[PDB]
Order: structure tokens, then C-alpha cells, then sequence
């Protein structure tokens, strides 16, 4: 048998386990057209390496904060960066779409069919836009050190320790946010707190967590 | 805004019983037809233990917590009800009837509870509204009659 | 099938157009389970008055048993390691471990010494019956080995239990009405009969 | 055989090929046979350390009783030759030694008779006649050709009291302040005086004792205060 | 099957025995691709390279001309010769080079023959391993020098990354370094600095200053990972 998200319960039907990070937890029912599995997929991954990336951000930023550096917590980093140099907010927005518009287009449009970038449409390159799977886009650019065409198995290894990772980060991520809305502090700077005094120092002692 | 989240878990409450009672577990006619056993439970039960359960709240909370505020403290003094639910003691300088505890209930000397089940008639002169004393004792004796 | 004693007069033992959680194969689990936890909070209800009167806790305990903390306005006891919120985030994980274990059980029969909780499977396999596993664990000495003793051990744990409940029923009302410890309550009573009654404290 | 318990039946799996077998495994985390090597070997590494460690404590106590064995790792307690050692290159040095050996010892775990050959004199080796007992130049006056069997069970009876009576050492320790013989001489003064019933919920340890640069943070076993 | 690393272990499947100095070494799998293993292969040999001779020159730089702080000595030997000049020639003639070599990479077996001469051609060879003009002679056999040339090479690289933290860290020569180890080995070393602990984590301060004023326009010098050092 897998290991369930709840031991005892079946798994759903359209879950099956080829996916990576199956566990059959689906207790609405989102999933049930392929089509929509296939999306969901998709949204999964991505949503996943964002997370991934943001929370390595708000980590290594914060463990610069608190070591006297003069880096700012992640709150304030936006408006001192834009403040300090020179830098104009709504231009640095614009470029951001324009770049981002750019690339995940072309991504929405890999999706709708799923052959299609690599025609060479794009200046010259042929095969290098090819996805793999899906949202596996693998190619020269993608996967420079060729990690996905050798070693199979040991490639659907990575793809479930991507998984794994990536929901971690993503509650992690929401951690980091209702943490500095309860207590308005840095994230590694509640961690020294916590670590100082563990009995005394938690969820249950903010007043705002549990409004009893 | 306790008494809001109390209802809104109370409605969700009532949208799953339904669900469960038709599709679930769903009773069969002679359930329904046996409605004398329905006039006992609905007379008993929900009349009578709710005039009942509302005259304890009554006298445990609404009669102290009035008098204080037709009394002319502001609000925010008057001791809060579950002080005058554990601490007798302030019961007992409200209306000295408390400070024989239960025990006239019992040996059916009831004349010693005339300091809150009262009788007196018309209206409350500072307040304009009925007064309360004779709300509990009407409550109690609801009680009584679909009781029996 | 323990504890029948020709009881019941409203009827509740029907399995004829019954359903829902009001069945034999529930009332009777429910019956059990509420047994084993009143045995367990009767004794310990009592625990701390009669250790702290023969003299072998200290003084900072040997206090009523509504007063731990379990109602804070009756009184609290600051010396825990925590507050009682951290202590209640743990209960709260660890009961939700073991009930729901427990639930899973009881929907599917067996269906708990399949998937991997860190080798502990061969312990929550279970039996045919659903309120007694038994297992190496639950069943630590193989006790009464046979069939003729083990109704009797059964019989046992179910009036011992019914017993538990009623007593526990007494601890509420008596902490209620006198407020006074269980033990106070036994000594006072053991004192002056005539003078000390449930109708001499009507107040 | 005998049982760990009158009327008990024995596993299916503890069959009596390991020694100190009493069939003993209630919660039957040795189902899986590979988990039933590794804790294993978990066992015999337990067993062993401990026996050190009693021996340990017991000859400080017996030799020098000035030397509390619980605060005997403050850089400002040790021995003649030095009494202000730097703790970082002792770390340095402990850190690389039992790196080398641990990690030999798990590839020993991994593959079976691999590692027996020494890597720089080619022409060493130990026979290992079971996994967990290497032989040859960790018996240097063999004593294991005598059946072995009596020997293991003799080991691992031994080292799980030793594991019992250690746990014991630094819970008295905790508790009473004191070492154990002196706990010992000390119940001997009067028996009913100087009892687990009166020294416990007593933890006089302190909250983090200071080292030449940084605090460690310590806890007792039980919140006592 | 020599021998391998962490001995008794089992090589992956992708590395066989072909190549000099391989055993087995890659729990990553960096090297299922034949196609990026080439690649990987020629990066290896380059990184060895540039690090024995950089290894070599600051040895000998420090025992030569002592006293002259081999992570500074651009803030130093600067000549009649302007760093703009300098910049040129190395940017214009390395260009020169790794083009050249980067071409019979990517296309083997086509730039063995000098543009300007057209006598001399270079033999053909084995990628990474030109030969010719590149060495006159082989003092013993090849496949054995290949083994050594990677063994130094590695030992070279770990040993230049030593040097930049030995340098972060003491703020001293490598050889320097050295003596003052062996002055105190029990008190200098990278234990005997820094410790994390629950309670509380130090690190060594930084020797390197800040941003360095070489002619004007300064240059931030930051030291190479600051904020995890213990
Ligand atoms: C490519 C190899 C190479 C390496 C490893 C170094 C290493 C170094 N140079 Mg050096 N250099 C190198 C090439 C060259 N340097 C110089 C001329 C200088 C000068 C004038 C200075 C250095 C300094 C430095 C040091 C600090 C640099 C820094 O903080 O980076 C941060 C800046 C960048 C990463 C810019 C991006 C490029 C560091 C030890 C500085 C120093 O020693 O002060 C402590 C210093 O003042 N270098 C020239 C021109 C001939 C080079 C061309 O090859
Ligand atoms: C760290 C967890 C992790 C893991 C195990 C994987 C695993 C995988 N990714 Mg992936 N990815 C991740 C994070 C991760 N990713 C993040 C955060 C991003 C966003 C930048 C991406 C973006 C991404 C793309 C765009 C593609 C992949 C691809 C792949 C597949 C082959 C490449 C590979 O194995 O990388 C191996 C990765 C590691 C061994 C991790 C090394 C740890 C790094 C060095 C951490 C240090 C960096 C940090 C800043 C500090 C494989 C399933 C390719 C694919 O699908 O192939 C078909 C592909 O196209 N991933
Ligand atoms: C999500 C749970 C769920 C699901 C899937 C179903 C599904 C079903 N139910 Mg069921 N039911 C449910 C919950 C659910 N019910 C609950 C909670 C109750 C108790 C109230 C019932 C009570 C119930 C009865 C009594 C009957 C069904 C019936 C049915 C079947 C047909 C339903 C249909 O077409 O009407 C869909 C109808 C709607 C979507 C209308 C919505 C009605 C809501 C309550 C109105 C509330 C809005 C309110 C007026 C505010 C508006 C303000 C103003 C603007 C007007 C279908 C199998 C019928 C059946 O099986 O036929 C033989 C049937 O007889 N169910
Ligand atoms: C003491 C027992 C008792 C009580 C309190 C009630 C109360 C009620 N019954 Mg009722 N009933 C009973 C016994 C009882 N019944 C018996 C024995 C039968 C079988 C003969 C029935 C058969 C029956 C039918 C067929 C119907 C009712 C209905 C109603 C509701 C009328 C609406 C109203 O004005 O309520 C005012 C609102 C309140 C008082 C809010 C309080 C509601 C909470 C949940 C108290 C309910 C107590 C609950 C019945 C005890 C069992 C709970 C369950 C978890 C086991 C009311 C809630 C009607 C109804 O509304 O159906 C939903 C209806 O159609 N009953
Ligand atoms: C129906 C509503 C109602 C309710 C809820 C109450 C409730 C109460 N009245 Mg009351 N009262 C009522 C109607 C009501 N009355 C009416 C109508 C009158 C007019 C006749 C009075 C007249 C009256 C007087 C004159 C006095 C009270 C008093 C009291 C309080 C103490 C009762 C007592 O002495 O012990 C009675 C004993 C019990 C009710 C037994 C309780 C048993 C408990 C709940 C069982 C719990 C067991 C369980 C296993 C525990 C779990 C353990 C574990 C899980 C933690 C109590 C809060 C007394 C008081 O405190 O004054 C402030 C008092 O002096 N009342
Ligand atoms: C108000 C109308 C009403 C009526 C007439 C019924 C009637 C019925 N329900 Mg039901 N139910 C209701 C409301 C109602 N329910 C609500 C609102 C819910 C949601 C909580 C449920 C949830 C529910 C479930 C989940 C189940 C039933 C079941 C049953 C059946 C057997 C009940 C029985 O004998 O148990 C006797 C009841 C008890 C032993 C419980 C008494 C104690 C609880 C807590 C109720 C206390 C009520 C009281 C007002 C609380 C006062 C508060 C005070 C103490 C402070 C019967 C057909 C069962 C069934 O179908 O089996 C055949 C069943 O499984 N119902
Ligand atoms: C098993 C139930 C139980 C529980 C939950 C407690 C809980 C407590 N005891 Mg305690 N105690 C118990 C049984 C128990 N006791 C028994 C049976 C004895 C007699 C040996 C004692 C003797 C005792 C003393 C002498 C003292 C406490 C104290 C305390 C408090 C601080 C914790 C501590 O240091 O105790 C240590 C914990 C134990 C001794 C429990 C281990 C033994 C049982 C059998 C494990 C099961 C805490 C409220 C201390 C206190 O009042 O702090 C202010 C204190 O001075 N207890
Ligand atoms: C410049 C870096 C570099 C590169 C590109 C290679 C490349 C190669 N080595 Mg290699 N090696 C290096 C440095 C390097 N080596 C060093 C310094 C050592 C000594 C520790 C070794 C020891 C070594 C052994 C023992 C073996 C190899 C083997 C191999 C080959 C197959 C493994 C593979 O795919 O890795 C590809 C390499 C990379 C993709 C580079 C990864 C760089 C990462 C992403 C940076 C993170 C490193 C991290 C900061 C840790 C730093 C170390 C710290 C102490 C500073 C491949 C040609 C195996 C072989 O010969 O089989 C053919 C083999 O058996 N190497
Ligand atoms: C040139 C301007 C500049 C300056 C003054 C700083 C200053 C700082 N950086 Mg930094 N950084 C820069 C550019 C700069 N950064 C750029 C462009 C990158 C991307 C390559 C990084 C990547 C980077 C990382 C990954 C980290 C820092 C960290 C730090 C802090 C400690 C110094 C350190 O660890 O080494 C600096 C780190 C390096 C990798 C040195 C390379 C920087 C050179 C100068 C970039 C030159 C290229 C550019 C295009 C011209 C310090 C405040 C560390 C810190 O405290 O975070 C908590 C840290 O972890 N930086
Ligand atoms: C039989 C019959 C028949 C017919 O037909 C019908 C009818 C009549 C309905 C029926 C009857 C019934 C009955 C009578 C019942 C009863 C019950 C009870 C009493 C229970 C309890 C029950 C009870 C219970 C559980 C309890 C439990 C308890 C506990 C846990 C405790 C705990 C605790 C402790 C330790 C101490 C501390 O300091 C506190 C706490 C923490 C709190």
C-alpha cells in the first residue's frame, strides 16, 4: 500500500500515484477532471518553487539581520531599497511585468499546447523550449546540469524531494507571515526568543493567538 | 460577539442535522406518528425546562446585575455574573433571602423567598418596564404548570 | 456482550431498524470506553487528598481536585513547568494521535498494522472485537489465557467501572454543593453521621 | 528457556539466536529483521559505553573523592599535566578520532566483512565471526574460543544493569547532589532519613554554567526547582 | 575497483574506470549525461590547473618577497604600467585563448593548426590533453601521470579555498599561518575561534576592511560569505 495522509482511509480515485508526492489527500474533490488534475499540477510546482526561493530569502536576509550587518527584515527591505539607491517604484513594477508577462506567456501557452515553443519562433532556438512533462520544462537552459536524462529512477527521487520541499516551504512562507503579524518581529529574532525560554515564550503567551 | 459566534455554531450545527437526518440516518413514519409521546416531550421538555432554565438565569443574573444598574452604578463596576454565581456572599447582600442558601426550598417553607418571587403589580417607577422579581416567580411557576 | 444484567426498561439495545450512533456495537464501546476513563479520573480525583493527608506529598500539593487548574476561577496552582495553554496544545496532539488511531480502528476493522508509524505495527493490529484489542501491548502478560476466565475479567472491568461512574457523578455534586474535597467530605461525614448528611447541608 | 514473565508467550521472531533472548519486545519494534540488526548493534554499543561509564564513575569515586563526577567536565577540574586547556582543539581532537572510527564502524555495518583489512600495513585483518564482535586485535588475549555463546549472554547481562545503574548514577546525582557512594554511605547513615521521598522535586542543578567563552544551556530531568 | 572512496561501498552505475582519478565519487549523480560529463571533465582539468600554479605562486610569492599580503597585492605591485593597460592586454589575449580552446572543445579536432605558420600542426590528441608544443617530453608514462595530475590538482583546489579562509579568518599568509598553528596547536584553530551554541553563536571577527580606496574609486572587499561563519 502508499502511505495515506490518514492512515485507514482509501485514496480517491483519480489519485493514483504516479504523481509525485501523492498521498491522496483531496477531501473536496478539486481534482477529479484530468484536466484540472493536470492544472493543479502545474500550480502546485510552481507555487512551490517561489516558496522555496523566498523563504531560502527571508532566512539567509534574516540570519544577516540579526548578526550586525545592517541588513532590514523583510518587511522594510522593499522601502529601503527602493529609498536608498535611487530607484523609482513604478518603473521597477513595469519592467516586472514586462519580463514576467514575457516568460510565464510563454509558459501559458506551452500549457494550451503542449508541443508549441519549440518551433523556433523565439530568435533561433529549437528543442531548448521543448517541456519535458508536465511542468518538468527541462532542457539546456532549465536543466544545465543535466540531471533528468540519466539516472531515472534516481530523477523520480528528485522530482519527490522537490515535492516534499516545496510544501514544506510554502507553510513555512505562511509562517514567516501571521508570525510578524502576531508579534511584529523578525522571524529568526522569534526563534533566539523562543530558544531562550521555551516554556515561557510560544504561540500561547502573545494574547493574540489565542484570545482566551 | 460571544453570543454571535455561539450562533453561528449553533446554525451550522442545525444545516448538519438536517443533512444527517435525511440522508444518514433517517427515521421511519411510526416515528412520527406517535405524537403523544411528542405533546409529552414538547410540553415537558421545551416549554417547561426552557421557562425553567430561563428563571434560574433570571434570578442568577438578571435580577443582581438590574438592580445595580437602576441602583445608578455604570456598568462597568457591576460585578461580572459568574462572581454572583460562585461568590454567595454578594447574593446574600443583595437579597438576604440567599443567605439561606436551598434549604427553604426544600422543607417547604417558601415564604422566605418573598425577597426576589414577588407579587407587587403595576411597573418599575425609575425604569418603566415590568419588574423583574415577578418575571422569575411567573417563570417558575410556568415551569411548574407544563411540568406537570 | 459483558454487564448485561436484564436492565434497560427505555429500550435502547434494539438492533431492529436502528442506525446512526445508537446500536449495540457503539452503546456497548461507549460504555467501556467511558468506564476506563472514570476508573483512571476517580482515582486520581482522590490521589492527591489521601497521599497529602498520610503525609507523603508536600504541602504545596494535597489540593482539591477542582482546583488544579482544570477550573481557573475555583482556583489555579502556579508551578507547572507552563502555563496550562502550553500544556493544553500538548494534550491536544497527543489525544488527537491516540483517539483518532483509535476512531480509525473502530470504521475498519485491522486497518491499523499497515502503514509505517515507526514499526509500531504488529502492537495495533487489533482483534475481531473493537474494545478489547489486546495485542503485546495492550494485553502486556497474557492475562487468563483462555475463555473461561476471560468473561470474568470482563465482567469485572464493567462493574468496576459502572462503579468508577457513579462515583465520579458523587465527586461533581459533592464539589458543587459543599466545595470541599472528596476526602474532606469522607472524613467529615465519618466524623458526626447524624450531624453531617446531604440534608444537614442544605444550608 | 526461560521467559521474561511466567506465562507469556514468545514472539515468532525472538527465537533465541541472539544472546540475553528473553523474548522480551512489547511494542515489537524488532519485527523487521534489518531493524532487528541495527537495534542490534544499538544495543551492544549501549551496553559497551556504559560499562565504561559505571567503571568510570565508581573508580573516580574510589580513587579520588574530591572529583565530582558531575562537574567534572569544567576546563578549570582535570588533571596534573594541564588545568587550562583550551576546550576547542580537545573538541578538534575528539571531533576527527571517533569521526574516523564510527564511520569505519558503520561501512562495517553496511557491508559485512569489508572493512577488515587495514588500509595502510596491507597485511592486518580481524575475523569477525558475527557482526558487532570483531575478534583479532580487539581480543589480544583470546578469550573467545570457549563456545562464545556464554560469553555474549554474559556481555549483554552485564552491560544492560550497567545501562540501569548509570541512568541511576545521574539521577541520584540530579537529585541528591551527591555521587553515588557518597548516596550510598549516606542512605547507610539513617535509612528512613535521606529517601527518594524526601529529596525529590529538589533539582539543584544550575540553569547554564558558564565555559571560558559561552554558556551551555542545562536541564534537569524532571522540572523541580 | 582499485581502491574507492569510503572503501567496500558500490560505485554508481555511470562510472566505470575509464577516466584517470575517478572512483565513484558522485552521491549527486552529476554525471549521468556522457554529454555533461565531457563538459564536467574539461572544468575539473582547468580548475586543477589554475589552482596548483595559483597555489604555487603564492607559496612562493610569500617565501620570495615576504611581507607583501598576497590577498592585497593588487592594492600593491601596481607599476609604471596602468591598470587599464593591464586590463586590455589580459582581456584581449586570455579572449585569445580560452576561445581557442573553447573551439576544439565544442568542435573537436579543428584548431590544431597555428593560423600564422602554416608549416607546424598540432598531432591529433585526447580532449583536455593537447600535447605537442604543450609538452616536450613525459618524464615516466601517461596514464599514471594523469592520476597525478588530478590528485595534485584536487589537493591544490582545497587547498587555495584554504588559503582565502585561512586569509578571512587570521588575516596572515598561509606559511604564516602555519607557524602561528604550530606556536599554540591546541589554541589556534578553527574550534578554538568560533562555537555555536542554543544560547548564544560568535564568530571570529573579520581582519579584511571594508570597501579600499585603490586610486579613488573605491573598491567594496567584502570576505566571501560573512553572516555563517562558525
Ligand atoms: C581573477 C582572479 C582574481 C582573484 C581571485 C583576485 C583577488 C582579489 N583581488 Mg584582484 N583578483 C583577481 C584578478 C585581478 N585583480 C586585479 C587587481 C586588484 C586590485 C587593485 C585590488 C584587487 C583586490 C583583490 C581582492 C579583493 C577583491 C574583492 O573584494 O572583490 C570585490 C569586487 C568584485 C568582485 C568586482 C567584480 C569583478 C581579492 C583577494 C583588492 C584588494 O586586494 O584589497 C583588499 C584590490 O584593491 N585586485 C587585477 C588587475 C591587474 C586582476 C586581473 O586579473
Ligand atoms: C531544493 C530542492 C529541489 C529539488 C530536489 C529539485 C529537483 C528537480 N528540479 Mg527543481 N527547482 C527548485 C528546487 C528543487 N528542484 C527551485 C527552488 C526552483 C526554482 C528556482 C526549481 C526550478 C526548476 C526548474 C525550472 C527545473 C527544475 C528541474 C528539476 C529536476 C531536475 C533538476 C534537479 O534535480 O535539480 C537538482 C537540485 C539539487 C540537487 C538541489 C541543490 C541545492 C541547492 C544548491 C541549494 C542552494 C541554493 C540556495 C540559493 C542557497 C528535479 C526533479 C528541471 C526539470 O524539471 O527537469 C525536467 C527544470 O526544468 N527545477
Ligand atoms: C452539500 C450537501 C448536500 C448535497 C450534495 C445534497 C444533495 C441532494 N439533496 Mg440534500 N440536504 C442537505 C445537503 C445536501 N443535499 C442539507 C444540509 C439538508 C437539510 C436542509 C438537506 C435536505 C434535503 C431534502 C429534504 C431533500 C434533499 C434532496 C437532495 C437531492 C436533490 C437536491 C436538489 O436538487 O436541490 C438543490 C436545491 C438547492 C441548491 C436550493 C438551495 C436551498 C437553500 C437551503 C436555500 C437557502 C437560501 C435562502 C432562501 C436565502 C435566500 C434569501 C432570499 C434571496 C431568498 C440531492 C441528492 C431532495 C431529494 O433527494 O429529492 C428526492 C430532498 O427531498 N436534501
Ligand atoms: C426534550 C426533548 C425534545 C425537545 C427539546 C424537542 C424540541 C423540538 N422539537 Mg422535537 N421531538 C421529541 C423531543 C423533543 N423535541 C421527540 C421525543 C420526538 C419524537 C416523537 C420529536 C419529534 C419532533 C418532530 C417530528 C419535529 C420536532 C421539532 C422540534 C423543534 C420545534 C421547533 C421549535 O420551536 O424549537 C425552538 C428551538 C429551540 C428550542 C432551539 C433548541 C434546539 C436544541 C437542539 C435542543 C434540541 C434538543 C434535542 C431534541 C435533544 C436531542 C438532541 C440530539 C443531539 C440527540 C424543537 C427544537 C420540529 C422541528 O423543528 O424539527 C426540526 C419537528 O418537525 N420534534
Ligand atoms: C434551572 C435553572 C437553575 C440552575 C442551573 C440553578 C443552579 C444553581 N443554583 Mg438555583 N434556582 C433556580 C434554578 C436554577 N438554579 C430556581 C428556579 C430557584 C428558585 C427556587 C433557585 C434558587 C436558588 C437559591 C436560593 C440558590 C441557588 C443556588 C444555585 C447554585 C448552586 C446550587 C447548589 O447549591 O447546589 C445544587 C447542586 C447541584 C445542582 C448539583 C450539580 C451537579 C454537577 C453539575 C454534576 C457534574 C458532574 C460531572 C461528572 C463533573 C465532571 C468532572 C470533570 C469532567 C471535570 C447553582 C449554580 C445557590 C447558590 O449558589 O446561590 C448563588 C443558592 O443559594 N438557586
Ligand atoms: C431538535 C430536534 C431533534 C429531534 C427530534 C431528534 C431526534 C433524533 N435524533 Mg437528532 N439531532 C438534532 C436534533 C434532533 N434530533 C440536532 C440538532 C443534531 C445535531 C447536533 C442531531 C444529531 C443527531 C445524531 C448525530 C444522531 C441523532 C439521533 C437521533 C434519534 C435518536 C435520538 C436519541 O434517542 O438519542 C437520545 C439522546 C441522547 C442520549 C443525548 C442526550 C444528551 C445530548 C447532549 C443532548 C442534550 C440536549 C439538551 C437540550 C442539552 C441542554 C443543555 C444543558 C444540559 C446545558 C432521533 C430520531 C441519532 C440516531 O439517528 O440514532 C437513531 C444519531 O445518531 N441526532
Ligand atoms: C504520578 C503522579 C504524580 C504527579 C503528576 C506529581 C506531580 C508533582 N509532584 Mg509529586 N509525588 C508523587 C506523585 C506525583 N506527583 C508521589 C507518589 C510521591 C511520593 C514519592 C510524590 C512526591 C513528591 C514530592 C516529595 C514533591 C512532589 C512535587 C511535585 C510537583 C513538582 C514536580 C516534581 O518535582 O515532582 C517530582 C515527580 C515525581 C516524584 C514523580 C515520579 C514518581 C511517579 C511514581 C512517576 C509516575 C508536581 C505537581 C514537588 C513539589 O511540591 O514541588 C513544589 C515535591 O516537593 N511530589
Ligand atoms: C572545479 C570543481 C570540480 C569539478 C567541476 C569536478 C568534476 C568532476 N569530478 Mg571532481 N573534485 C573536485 C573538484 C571538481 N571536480 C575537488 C576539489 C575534489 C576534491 C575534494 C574532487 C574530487 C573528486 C573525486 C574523488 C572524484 C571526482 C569526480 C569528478 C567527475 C564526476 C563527478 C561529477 O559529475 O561532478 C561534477 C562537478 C560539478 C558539477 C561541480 C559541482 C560544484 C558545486 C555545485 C559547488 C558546491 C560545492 C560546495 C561549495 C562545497 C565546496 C567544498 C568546500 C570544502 C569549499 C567530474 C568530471 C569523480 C571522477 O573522477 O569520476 C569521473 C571522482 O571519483 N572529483
Ligand atoms: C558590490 C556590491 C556589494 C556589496 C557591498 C555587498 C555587501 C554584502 N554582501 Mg553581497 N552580493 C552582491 C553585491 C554586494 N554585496 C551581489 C551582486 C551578489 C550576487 C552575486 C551578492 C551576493 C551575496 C550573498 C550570497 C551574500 C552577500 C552578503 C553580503 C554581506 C556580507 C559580505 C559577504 O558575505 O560577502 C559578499 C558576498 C559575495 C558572494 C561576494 C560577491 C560580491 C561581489 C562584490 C559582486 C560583484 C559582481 C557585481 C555584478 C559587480 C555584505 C553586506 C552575505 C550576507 O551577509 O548575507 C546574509 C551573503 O550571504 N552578498
Ligand atoms: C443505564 C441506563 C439505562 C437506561 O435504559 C437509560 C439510562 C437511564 C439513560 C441509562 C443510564 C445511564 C447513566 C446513569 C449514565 C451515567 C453516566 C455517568 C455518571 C458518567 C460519568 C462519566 C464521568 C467521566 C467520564 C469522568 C472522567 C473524569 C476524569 C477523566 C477526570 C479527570 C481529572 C482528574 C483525574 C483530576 C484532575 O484534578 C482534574 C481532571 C483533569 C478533570
Amino acid at each position: 500500500v502508499r502511505p495515506v495522509w490518514f492512515p485507514g482511509n482509501p485514496p480517491p480515485a483519480h489519485l493514483d500515484g504516479s504523481l509525485a508526492g501523492d498521498y491522496g489527500f483531496d477531501p473536496l474533490f478539486l481534482g477529479q477532471e484530468p484536466q484540472t488534475l493536470k492544472w493543479y499540477v502545474q500550480a502546485e510546482l510552481v507555487h512551490g518553487r517561489f516558496a522555496m526561493l523566498g523563504a531560502a530569502g527571508i532566512i539567509l536576509t534574516s540570519i544577516g539581520a540579526k548578526v550586525g550587518l545592517g541588513f532590514p527584515e523583510w518587511y522594510d527591505a522593499g522601502k529601503v531599497v527602493v529609498e536608498k539607491n535611487n530607484i523609482d517604484f513604478p518603473t521597477l513594477m513595469v519592467i516586472q511585468f514586462y519580463l514576467m508577462g514575457w516568460a510565464e506567456t510563454k509558459r501559458w501557452y506551452d500549457f494550451k499546447n503542449p508541443g508549441s515553443q519549440a518551433d523556433g519562433s523565439f530568435l533561433g532556438f529549437t528543442e531548448e523550449f521543448k517541456g519535458l512533462e508536465n511542468g518538468y520544462p527541462g532542457g539546456r537552459f532549465f536543466d544545465p546540469m543535466g540531471l533528468s536524462r540519466g539516472d531515472a529512477a534516481k530523477y523520480q527521487e528528485y522530482k519527490q524531494k522537490e515535492v516534499k520541499n516545496g510544501r514544506l516551504a510554502m507553510i513555512a512562507c505562511l509562517g514567516f507571515a501571521a508570525q510578524y503579524a502576531a508579534t511584529g518581529k523578525g522571524p529568526l529574532d522569534n526563534l533566539a526568543d523562543h530558544l531562550a525560554d521555551p516554556n515561557h515564550v510560544n504561540f500561547a503567551t502573545n494574547g493574540v493567538s489565542n484570545p482566551i | 460577539y460571544t453570543t454571535a459566534i455561539g450562533g453561528l455554531v449553533m446554525a451550522a450545527a442545525m444545516f448538519f442535522a438536517g443533512w444527517f437526518h435525511y440522508h444518514k440516518a433517517a427515521p421511519k413514519l411510526e416515528w412520527f406518528q406517535n405524537v403523544e409521546s411528542m405533546l409529552n416531550h414538547h410540553l415537558g421538555g421545551l416549554l417547561g425546562l426552557g421557562s425553567l432554565a430561563w428563571a434560574g438565569h433570571q434570578i442568577h443574573v438578571s435580577l443582581p446585575v438590574n438592580k445595580l444598574l437602576d441602583a445608578g452604578v455604570d456598568p462597568k463596576e457591576i460585578p461580572l455574573p459568574h462572581d454572583l454565581l460562585l461568590n454567595r456572599a454578594i447574593m446574600a447582600d443583595l437579597y438576604p433571602s440567599f443567605a439561606k442558601g436551598i434549604a427553604p426550598f426544600f422543607t417547604l417553607n417558601w415564604s422566605e423567598y418573598s425577597d426576589f418571587l414577588t407579587f407587587k403589580g403595576g411597573l418599575n417607577p425609575v425604569t418603566g418596564g415590568l419588574w423583574l422579581s415577578d418575571t422569575a416567580h411567573h417563570h417558575v411557576a410556568i415551569a411548574v404548570l407544563f411540568l406537570v | 456482550l459483558p454487564g448485561d444484567f436484564g436492565f434497560d426498561p427505555l429500550g435502547l439495545l434494539d438492533p431492529v431498524n436502528s442506525g446512526g450512533f445508537i446500536e449495540p456495537k457503539w452503546l456497548q464501546y461507549s460504555e467501556v470506553i467511558h468506564a476506563r476513563w472514570a476508573m483512571l479520573g476517580a482515582a486520581g480525583c482522590i490521589a492527591p487528598e489521601v497521599l497529602g493527608a498520610a503525609g507523603l506529598i508536600p504541602d504545596a500539593t494535597n489540593i482539591k481536585w477542582f482546583e488544579s487548574g482544570v477550573i481557573p476561577p475555583a482556583g489555579s496552582y502556579n508551578g507547572y513547568w507552563a502555563d496550562p495553554y502550553t500544556i493544553f496544545f500538548v494534550e491536544i496532539v497527543a489525544m488527537q494521535f491516540a483517539e483518532l488511531r483509535r476512531l480509525q480502528d473502530f470504521r475498519y476493522p485491522g486497518s491499523m498494522g499497515q502503514q509505517y508509524f515507526l514499526g509500531l505495527e504488529a502492537i495495533f493490529k487489533g482483534s475481531g472485537d473493537a474494545a478489547y484489542p489486546g495485542g503485546p501491548f495492550f494485553n502486556l502478560f497474557n492475562l487468563g489465557k483462555t475463555e473461561a476466565a476471560m468473561k470474568e475479567l470482563k465482567l469485572k472491568e464493567i462493574k468496576n467501572g459502572r462503579l468508577a461512574m457513579l462515583a465520579m457523578l458523587g465527586y461533581g455534586a459533592q464539589a458543587v454543593m459543599t466545595g470541599k474535597g472528596p476526602f474532606q467530605n469522607l472524613v467529615e461525614h465519618l466524623a458526626d453521621p447524624v450531624n453531617n448528611n446531604i440534608l444537614t447541608n442544605f444550608a | 528457556r526461560k521467559l521474561w514473565a511466567p506465562g507469556v508467550v514468545a514472539p515468532e521472531y525472538l527465537k533465541g539466536d541472539l544472546a540475553g533472548d528473553y523474548g522480551w519486545d512489547p511494542l515489537g519494534l524488532g519485527a523487521d529483521p534489518t531493524a532487528l540488526k541495527w537495534y542490534r548493534q544499538s544495543e551492544l554499543q549501549h551496553a559497551r559505553w556504559a560499562m565504561l561509564g559505571v567503571a568510570g564513575v565508581l573508580v573516580q569515586e574510589i580513587v579520588k573523592p574530591d572529583v565530582y563526577f558531575y562537574e567534572a567536565g569544567l576546563p578549570q577540574n582535570l588533571p596534573e599535566p594541564f588545568t587550562n586547556i583550551n576546550m576547542g582543539g580537545l573538541l578538534a581532537w575528539e571531533f576527527i578520532l571517533m569521526h574516523w572510527v564510527e564511520v569505519r564502524r558503520w561501512q562495517d555495518y553496511k557491508n559485512f566483512g569489508s572493512v577488515n583489512e587495514d588500509p595502510i600495513f596491507k597485511g592486518n585483518k580481524v575475523p569477525n565471526p558475527e557482526m558487532g564482535y570483531p575478534g583479532g586485535i580487539f581480543d589480544p588475549f583470546g578469550f573467545s574460543k570457549g563456545n562464545l555463546k556464554e560469553l555474549q549472554t554474559k556481555e549483554i547481562k552485564n552491560g544492560r544493569l550497567a545501562m540501569i545503574a548509570y541512568m541511576a548514577f545521574i539521577l541520584q546525582a540530579q537529585a541528591t547532589g551527591k555521587g553515588p557512594l557518597a548516596a550510598l554511605s549516606a542512605h547507610l547513615s539513617n535509612p528512613f532519613g535521606n529517601n527518594i521521598l524526601k529529596n525529590i522535586g529538589t533539582c539543584t542543578v544550575p540553569h547554564s554554567v558558564d565555559v571560558q567563552g559561552l554558556t551551555i544551556p542545562l536541564t534537569c530531568l524532571w522540572p523541580g526547582s | 575497483s582499485r581502491p574507492l572512496w569510503l572503501p567496500g561501498s558500490t560505485p554508481p552505475a555511470h562510472l566505470k574506470g575509464d577516466l584517470p582519478g575517478d572512483f565513484g565519487f558522485d552521491p549527486l549523480g552529476l554525471g549521468a549525461n556522457a554529454e555533461s560529463l565531457k563538459w564536467f571533465k574539461e572544468s575539473e582539468l582547468v580548475h586543477s590547473r589554475w589552482a596548483m600554479a595559483a597555489v604555487a605562486g603564492i607559496l612562493v610569492q610569500e617565501i620570495v618577497r615576504p611581507d607583501v599580503f598576497w590577498y592585497n597585492a593588487g592594492k600593491e605591485v601596481e607599476s609604471p604600467l596602468g591598470p587599464l593597460g593591464l586590463l586590455a592586454v589580459e582581456f584581449f589575449l586570455m579572449h585569445w585563448v580560452e576561445v581557442r580552446r573553447w573551439q576544439d572543445l565544442r568542435k573537436p579536432g579543428s584548431v590544431d593548426q597555428d593560423p600564422i605558420f602554416s608549416q607546424y600542426k598540432l598531432p591529433p590528441h585526447e580532449v583536455g590533453y593537447p600535447g605537442g608544443v604543450f609538452a616536450p617530453f613525459i618524464p615516466g608514462d601517461l596514464a599514471e601521470l594523469k592520476v597525478k595530475e588530478i590528485k595534485n590538482g584536487r589537493l591544490a583546489m582545497l587547498a587555495f579555498v584554504g588559503f582565502v579562509m585561512a586569509a578571512q579568518v587570521t588575516g596572515k599568509g598561509p606559511i604564516a599561518a602555519l607557524q602561528e598553528h604550530l606556536a599554540d596547536p591546541w589554541g589556534t584553530t578553527i574550534f578554538s575561534k568560533a562555537a555555536v551554541v542554543p544560547g548564544q553563536a560568535v564568530a571570529p571577527p573579520c581582519k579584511i576592511p571594508a570597501s579600499v580606496s585603490y586610486k579613488g574609486i573605491e573598491i567594496p572587499t567584502p570576505c566571501f560569505l560573512q553572516g555563517l561563519w562558525p
